[PDB]
């Protein structure tokens, strides 16, 4: 006896945003395009392991 | 039934569509048609079958020895009795309606098939020397180890070199 299966793929994302003023003035802790690409990486780690 | 003949079939036999039975049987049998107001017969014909067969009872018969036996004068040997079936089964694949897993998806069901004879022909009153031939080389195939291949009869059969008729598909 044998048998044949399949698996379908599936799709996840998310937005960031920054405005163009904020880019100009000078932050007290770093860029805040790394930060917000840091955060929307970690937000989407957690959410792939609550969803396995 | 003028001849009877049991055989036994083997395995690969046994597994065929038409050969559901671990034993078949050879017979030749006498037919009439009479009048319905008395016994006038108005026609007799001699029909030679196949059938595979199960078994239904038991009886007693003399026992007949070889020649490196000896029997007792009155020594009886006890022989079953078969008859034709209505159905008979056989395991095919399938799948399960209600399954809940991938462990009990596929399985093997049973199902009961009509049985229909493995040979089935007639002769007139006449030619009774053909039906016994017929008799005897089917009953012969069968003992060469195989199943039944050859049917093929002269006397039904279309005309040979008939260019105009054959030309006709029939793959």
């Amino acid at each position: 006896t044998y048998a044949r299966k399949a698996a379908f793929v599936k799709f996840l994302g998310t937005t960031r945003e920054v405005t163009h003023p904020m880019t100009l003035v000078n932050s007290a802790f770093g860029n805040v395009i790394a930060r917000q690409n840091k955060d929307g990486i970690l937000w989407m780690l957690k959410q792939i392991e609550q969803a396995l | 039934m003028l001849f009877k003949y049991i055989h036994d079939v083997n395995a690969k036999v046994e597994e065929g569509r038409r050969y559901l039975s671990d034993v078949v049987r050879v017979a030749l049998d006498k037919e009439e048609t009479t009048d319905p107001d008395t016994q006038e017969v108005t026609s007799t014909s001699y029909r030679v079958t196949a059938y595979p067969v199960v078994q239904v009872g038991e009886e007693e018969v003399p026992y007949i020895p070889v020649h490196p036996k000896t029997a007792e004068p009155g020594q009886k040997v006890t022989v079953p009795t078969y008859d034709v079936p209505e159905k008979l089964p056989v395991l095919v694949r399938g799948r399960n309606p209600e399954a809940t897993g991938d462990y009990d998806d596929h399985i093997w069901v049973t199902e009961e098939v009509e049985v229909r004879p493995l040979v089935d022909e007639v002769f007139k009153e006449d030619e009774f020397e053909k039906a016994r031939l017929y008799y005897e080389n089917v009953a012969a195939q069968l003992a060469e180890g195989d199943d039944i291949r050859h049917y093929y009869r002269k006397d039904l059969d279309r005309e040979a070199g008939h260019y105009s008729v054959s030309r006709y598909p029939s793959f």
